[PDB]
Order: structure tokens, then C-alpha cells, then sequence
RNA sequence: CCAUAGGUUAAUGAGGCGAACCGGGGGAACUGAAACAUCUAAGUACCCCGAGGAAAAGAAAUCAACCGAGAUUCCCCCAGU
RNA sequence: CUUUUGUAUAAUGGGUCAGCGACUUAUAUUCUGUAGCAAGGUUAACCGAAUAGGGGAGCCGAAGGGAAACCGAGUCUUAA
RNA sequence: GAGGACCGAACCGACUAAUGUUGAAAAAUUAGCGGAUGACUUGUGGCUGGGGGUGAAAGGCCAAUCAAACCGGGAGAUAGC
RNA sequence: UGUAACGGGGCUAAACCAUGCACCGAAGCUGCGGCAGCGACGCUUAUGCGUUGUUGGGUAGGGGAGCGUUCUGUAAGCCU
RNA sequence: UGUUUAUUAAAAACACAGCACUGUGCAAACACGAAAGUGGACGUAUACGGUGUGACGCCUGCCCGGUGCCGGAAGGUUAAU
RNA sequence: GAAAUUCCUUGUCGGGUAAGUUCCGACCUGCACGAAUGGCGUAAUGAUGGCCAGGCUGUCUCCACCCGAGACUCAGUGAAAUUGAACUCGCUGUGAAGAUGCAGUGUACCCGCGGCAAGACGGAAAGACCCCGUGAACCUUUACUAUAGCUUGACACUGAA
RNA sequence: CCCUUUAAUGUUUGAUGUUCUAACGUUGGCCCCUGAUCGGGGUUGCGGACAGUGUCUGGUGGGUAGUUUGACUGGGGCGGUCUCCUCCUAAAGAGUAACGGAGGAGCACGAAGGUUGGCUAAUCCUGGUCGGACAUCAGGAGGUUAGUGCAAUGGCAUAAGCCAGCUUGACUGCGAGCGUGACGGCGCGAGCAGGUGCGAAAGCAGGUCAUAGUGAUCCGGUGGUUCUGAAUGGAAGGGCCA
């Protein structure tokens, strides 16, 4: 509701992104996680918490 | 498709896909039609002379659908893996 | 001031005792436990017990708290 | 006159081999962040039109 | 002022009516959409103008697809695609 | 009679007779029956000594999966 | 000798009551009533045409029809009643 | 509005209670005759017809059979 | 005084003389009219149109925030181009 | 100023009447008057609204009688609305819930004529009210979308210095 | 000799006033057609690139016009309601109405998720540096009367409660099988594949104790995809995936 939608973009150069939510006013740290990229089939770092 | 005024099923559901404009110009040749092509040579233009495919067709595929019996010669078409194993099983050469 | 209720969740026992179930068959839908997962039965995230194996459904009170379990016996 | 196909139905359904109709699933257009990935995974294959709906579809698609 | 406009007198020709078809100029709304405005009905009803035994169109600034076709009109399919 | 939960109903309709008065038609589609021919079946316009014969342009069926390219008794899904 | 003066017939109206209400009459009769030299009244022609006219204004009147006349057409509008 | 709070007459049992027996009483059941649907019957030898079982209230509605009318053929036929 | 719902309302309604506001410089504003044109008017601000009020008598208070109208255009926004 | 305006309200007080929810005079506590959608008066005027009085009377108490036109009888002519069919009583009960028709029971010879109007949910007009219809019309406006008009600028007609 | 700038004489481009007349206006005079207040021509006068018309355009516009203005409802209106969750009604399976009885939701959370290793409350008594009924500490009682990010109900000690360690499984593709709806749909799911986290070993995780926290299609937007690519090669648009 008052959590914005962010767009977790992979580090593997492929265009695969996850999308999730985030309290933007509470947490301004760029959320980064090691998630799975199906385009390369490895766990890579996803970044850019919009 | 009226449902009362409930949203109808053909509007409840998403449209999908596109029309190919190459599926309209392709046809399938059964193996039953390899004996009627009048000459033992299955071209594209000789399948139309025997009224097998259709006059607007540019691509034909020969599929395994029944009983190739004769020495035939498929030239310029596509055949499947079953139809290639049946045309050569009756003595036919594919170009 | 009133007027609201919710849709009924169709809870309760779906396969009773002595019934033969396939694996993956839902045996009881419930909110809490009220029925614990014995042998050949998973609990599930909404606590829906379900048959992990083919066999018959078996209810039995067992434990130091007289809790109702559900086994599956092939 | 010829029967006019409901043209908006002819983009939602395609007729299959034994006579039924395949269709794309609803609920996979937008608003997907909140949907589970398991739930979105099951809406990706095409489904068959149900029993009760089929009489409404062959009414709509007479040249299918 | 030339000269026009005008004025007169001839010869010609025209007008008016007609049921439909036809070409052109104008052009609805009810209705359908289960309301309604985009859309529909429908360029229909109607109104006007003009013509002929028919009219209009018509001899590629056309299509096709690397082969080709060869002016317009009408009919059957293509395809309810 | 109609309409209704329900009508002797004080609900509707009819003064009476006689004549007329309301599920049609065209085309498309699907299903059942039936008939002909069957992995084929049928022609439309038109020609025509006209219900004949010609005309197979087509249409439907014998193959399907896939959004599609494509592949094809399999194919899509998916690196699999 | 003035006067949208007064009384009062014709004339023009239409306040009250009774009758009439399948009437003598789809608005009248009978007894009274208002104006009666005037913003009067009347004849004969004319002119304004329908979303228009005309209106000392009532939605009045526009051929016994008026919150949109009549006639013909769209048209067998549509009618979950 | 008129007895108007057994349907009435009337009843001291013709009212209650208990018991018992008989009888009346329906389009129910049974008898007798008929008709139809469905089955099971190979009963027949297309299978009609038979044999047995059982079923036949019906609105909406579905299914299955007919009747008659006008017109065409059969029809320059038959009736008149 | 008058007018009005012809055909259930004649009135306190309408009109009115008067009053005020406002528009209008004449090819007037307005109105009818796709236009030409014509009313206004063969008139011209002591004239015309629109609105409100309604002889006469005494009178007409306070509010310019809202909404219009009128005047201003420095800024802010803003079309086609 | 309790008014063409005052709900409470027949306010309250005065007058008028034997008695007055109306009237007239006030008071002001103006639900919710008010100054050109004019305020307060105002002679005259009005088929104007309300109130009182005198005259007058069949308006009335309370009607009587009379005169004509019908009604009524005879002769002639000759409609109408309506109407399922009728061999068409009362009561009480029942019942689609207010019965000539059902039940039970009273009563009742057959058929007119003049009358009357209690019922036949009497006749008339597919309720005008009230609902409903994704009815309609017309009207309103700061509803929506347009549009005539009016208005703005650009380009055109349209030039020179 | 080709530059940015600092201000100019020759000079393009955009407005401003004046001036002019030669379009245009003339509903000024005069002449003619014509002893015709129309019209047209002429000739002067005045106005003059204005005015006015066309196309485009902004505003204004009930002056007209087309229409819309919900349903439920113990008649309609007014009021209230409309989707979702929990309880009761609900008759010991499921389901079950009313303008029946009570409450809540339209989120939150990168930890409040995963895992691994621990842990066990409320209240009360007593003791008492301020300190009181209650801050903290210590014992006793008590046994969950607590706690569960948010209602209520089902649960919860193997804790689903509480604390730290390390972490991203809040994974991708699927899915036997079921449950639940008229359907659209929604839900549960072992297992398999690929990768990953936690154990100083073995031993789990496809979000949260569960159930509310939501919106079909169309139409677009944004990435990805060598799927289509209207002669061909491209592209545009479409598809598919997010």
C-alpha cells in the first residue's frame, strides 16, 4: 500500500528481473540479494531496489 | 454469449497469439497422396495439377500418414522423419 | 451496524477413517491443528493434512496430551 | 446469410483435436508482484474450456 | 473619344409529364449495443439535380512476387477468412 | 379461460352466431433420423438437345501439437 | 363640451345559480351579470408554419387535436411488458 | 343483520373413559371383462404374434404416434 | 379602465401610466435570415432595444466575500503556428 | 408584524356576539416580514377575499296548497349503454380472506305495474395516485458530451515606404 | 586565413508607430443603363491594408441538442448497505437466509523470511538504595490465566511464543494427486530437475501460526526474445516471456 514496488535486476547482464516491495521511507538502503537467474542458471546478486 | 449482464467468457479471458500468414500457404501431404501425383515426381506444382494441396500454396510437407507403395520422387518439398523412412522403404528418392 | 459474514471455507474432514486414499489426497482441512500428522501424512502450510502415501486413513489418539493423530496405512 | 463468428471469441479460443477449446488463463495480465510465483506458474499453460461453458462457446464459434 | 454594357430583329434549341432501374449533390432518426455518447441502423429512408434504353465504369501511376498477369462490368468461390 | 402460492371467486376476457385471425420464409450452422457413395464424399456459377450430361473452381474429411517459426503420430512445455 | 367618465339597449363578453349531462347543444339554455367612444367591436382580404409562429403570459392558441399540430413516409421503430 | 361457539334436528346418553365385537365407509385393495406402455422371455425363426412380470394422475416441458382439411401426382383412371 | 387558462380557475395573476438600471453613435444595438436582405426606422440618445418594478404619497438602509458584469494587464499559465 | 407570511396557535389582551378556531384593534415572544424578485401608507375603483349590520324573505323551523311541463294510461313511431350462461331469496358460517350460486338452516304459489336506490365489489374509462420498465416526453442547471452564436490569434485575400 | 566571445558601419529575420494608395469597404455626392430609392458600370470623395469573409485554432456558450442520473429495500423515498475475513445463527460432515447478533480488512515485514543452537511465560508473595500498586535484582508460588505485527476463531511446549549465530528457498522449471467453486477461478501438495542457504557432523527450506490485506478483460507502457517481418533485406507493428 505505502510500500513501493521495486525491480530487483540481476548482475549477470541478462534482462531477468525480480520484482518485490519495500518500505521506501523506512529503508532507503538499496536491497540486494543473491537470487536465481534462470537465463544463466546460477545464483547471482540482484540489485537496484527502485 | 450473453450471461445475464455478467462479463461473458469470451470477454473474461485474454486474447492470445497472432495469425501466421505462413500457415495459410502451407499444407501437409499424406503418404496416401504420393500415388496420385501423375508421374512419380512430387513437385510443388504437380501436387496442384492433381488437386492435392491448393493453388495458393508455396510450401508442402510430406508426413507419415499412410501407405506409400510406389517408386516416388519427392523434389523440393519437406518430409518428416517418418515419411523419409517410408519413402525410402518403398524405393523413393528425396531431393 | 451488522451485516457482514465471510465465505465458508469448506473445512473439516474430507476422507474419514478406513477410507482408501491416494498419495496427495487431502484428508482434513483445518485452521489450527486439532488433528496432527501421523505416519505417511504431511501437515502443509495452512495445516491441511494430506496423504503422503497410498493406503487407508487411520485416526488415533496417541501422545502424552491425548492428541488426535491421522496415520496412513498401506 | 452466413453466421458471423463472434470475432472477439475467435481470439480467445482455439479448437483442439477431440473438439474442445484451448484458452489462455485469466489473471496474468498486470498486478503480478503480489501474486505468488507458483500461482503464476500454473496460469501459463493453456487450459481447456470447462463443460458448462462449452455450449456458450460453440454458439459463439460456428466455423471453428 | 474609341469601345463595352445595353436595346431590337431573326434563326435555332430548351422547359413539361412519366412506374422502376441509373449517376451525382444533400442526408436522418427510431433501432442494436440488453442504459449510452464512439460505433450501429446507414450513406438507408427521404430531398434535389441529371440521363439513358440501359446507365455508370472502362483500356493500368493496376495487380502480382523475382513466376507472372494483362481494360471495365456481372456471377460463383476465396471467406464470415 | 387467463393469471397465479392460490380463483365459484365479488380478478381478467367474452352479447351471440358465421367468416377470417397467431411459431412462417430465406440462408447459414449443428444434431437426430434416413438414403446414396465411403478414405473419400460432393459440386457452385455457368454451359446445356435443361430436372440429363458437362463443369471438381472450391468445400468438408482422412493429423495433430504450438502464440509462431517449425516439427509431425507426436508435439508443445522446459537447459532437460 | 372633455373623458381607456357614469346609467343603459344593439353589440362584445362570460361572474353566479338552476337545468342539461345516452343533452335541443362534443359548452348550451333560463334568470340575473361585466364592458358598452374604446387598450372597443366587426366585415372582407392579407401576413406569420411546427422546436416554428403568435401570445396584455394560460403551456394559451395555431381548423372540436397542442409541454411541440396534421398528413404521408422511415415502419412491421422498439416493447426484458 | 338472525338462533349463530354440536352442520342441523335433537340427545342425560345419541356425552366422556376403559374394553370388546360387528358393521358402514374411497376412484385404495380384490373379483370379472377390456386396452395400452415397458421389460424378461429365441416364445417365435426379418421378427411379427404369443407367454409372464410390472406399470399407465399430471402443469411447464421433452419424446412417440395419428386424424382431417385444401392443393399436386397417380388421373383422358374410378364415382357421378 | 383593460387582459387572461375557446371547453371546470377571471383572480391578488397579466398589462398598465410611472420609476430605475443597462445597452445602443446609426451600415445603431437587437431581431428574422447558411446569405442577400429586411424590421428596428424613412427613426437617430428628449431616440431605440432589453430587464426589473408597477399610479400617487413618504421613502430605497448595510454587505463587492460567492456568482455575474465592467475596467485594468505587470506577472503566472495557455492554442493553432 | 401571530400578517395572503406565526409552526406552537383557537398565543395573549381589548372590541363585537347569550356564546366568535373567522373578523377588527393591538401587543411583539418576526418558527421563517423588510425596503424597485420594492417597504409602509393610500382617495377612487373591483361580477376581488374576509367580517358585521339594517331591510328583506319558504334559506330555515316545517313545510302546505296551487299553476303549467314531464312522469302515468291509450294510439303511432321507436333508441341506448350493458350482456359467460341462469331455473337470479334471507341468515349464519366457510371460502383468493366482504357469497343469489358453497355448507347448514330459515323462508318462499306463478307473472306484471308503479315506485325507491341497500347490494349485484352495478355501468362507464387496460388507475391520473403508488410502485415497476436499464419506458417516453418536455423542463432545469455549476450533471456529461457536443454545437449554433459570440470571441481570440495564425495563415489567406494583402501592398508600398 | 577557417574560433568562441566585446561592441559595430554594409546587411537577413520578428514586431511597432507614422505615411502612402493600388487591392478591399462605401448603407457619401454626381453620371449612365433607365423620365427604376434594386442592381451594375463610370467618376469623384472618404476609409484603407484596417475592416470583413475563408481555413485552422484557444476561450465562452442550457442559446439549442443528444443523453445519463444504480440496485437492495418487509411499498417507494430518506437512512444504511454493496467486495473480503472471523465468530454465532447453522439443526455434532459440507453448505445454508434476513435492513439477524457481534467484530475486523483494503496491510505490514529484507526480517517479523529460511535455517541452526538455545530458552520458557502472566500474575502474586516476600526481600528492598532511592522504588509508590507497578523500573531493577533475588527467591517462593503459579503452570500459559502469557505471548502470537493487525479482528475473531481454530491452534501453538517438538512451541507457531522468546534470543543470538549465519544467511536469501520471499529460488527457476515442473508436478502425481487431491480439495473447492456454475464458471472465470482459488487452494493444498509429496516428488523430480537445476542451482542455493543453514549443521564445528548428521538433520530442512518454493515466504510469514493459519485464515482478510483485493480487481477479470480490453487498451496501452517498459525491458527481454533473432517467434512473425504484406516483392525482397531490414525495420515498424504484432506475438511470446517478465
Amino acid at each position: 500500500g505505502i510500500r513501493e514496488k521495486i525491480k530487483l535486476v540481476s548482475s549477470a547482464g541478462t534482462g531477468h528481473f525480480y520484482t518485490t516491495t519495500k518500505n521506501k521511507r523506512t529503508k532507503p538502503e538499496k536491497l540486494e540479494l543473491k537470487k536465481f537467474d534462470p537465463v544463466v542458471r546460477q545464483h547471482v546478486i540482484y540489485k537496484e531496489a527502485k | 454469449g450473453f450471461e445475464g449482464g455478467q462479463m461473458p467468457l469470451y470477454r473474461r479471458l485474454p486474447k492470445f497469439g497472432f495469425t501466421s500468414r505462413k500457415a495459410a500457404i502451407t499444407a501437409e501431404v499424406r503418404l496416401s497422396d504420393l500415388a496420385k501425383v501423375e508421374g512419380g515426381v512430387v513437385d510443388l506444382n504437380t501436387l496442384k495439377a492433381a488437386n492435392i494441396i491448393g493453388i495458393q500454396i508455396e510450401f508442402a510437407k510430406v508426413i507419415l500418414a499412410g501407405e506409400v507403395t510406389t517408386p516416388v520422387t519427392v523434389r523440393g518439398l519437406r518430409v518428416t522423419k517418418g515419411a523419409r523412412a517410408a519413402i525410402e522403404a518403398a524405393g523413393g528418392k528425396i531431393e | 451496524r451488522n451485516g457482514r459474514d465471510s465465505e465458508a471455507k469448506r473445512l473439516g474432514v474430507k476422507r474419514f477413517g478406513g477410507e482408501s486414499v491416494l498419495a496427495g489426497s487431502i484428508i482434513v482441512r483445518q485452521r489450527g491443528t486439532k488433528f496432527h500428522a501421523g505416519a505417511n501424512v504431511g501437515c502443509g502450510r495452512d495445516h491441511t493434512l494430506f496423504a503422503k502415501a497410498d493406503g487407508k486413513v487411520k485416526f488415533e489418539v496417541k501422545g502424552p496430551k491425548n492428541r488426535k493423530f491421522i496415520s496412513i496405512e498401506a | 446469410p452466413k453466421i458471423k463468428t463472434v470475432r472477439g471469441a475467435a481470439k480467445r479460443f482455439k479448437k483442439t483435436g477431440k473438439g474442445g477449446f484451448k484458452h489462455k488463463h485469466a489473471n496474468l495480465r498486470h498486478i503480478l508482484t503480489k501474486k505468488a510465483t507458483k500461482r503464476k506458474r500454473h496460469l501459463r499453460p493453456k487450459a481447456m474450456v470447462s463443460k458448462g461453458d462449452l455450449g456458450l462457446v460453440i454458439a459463439c464459434l460456428p466455423y471453428a
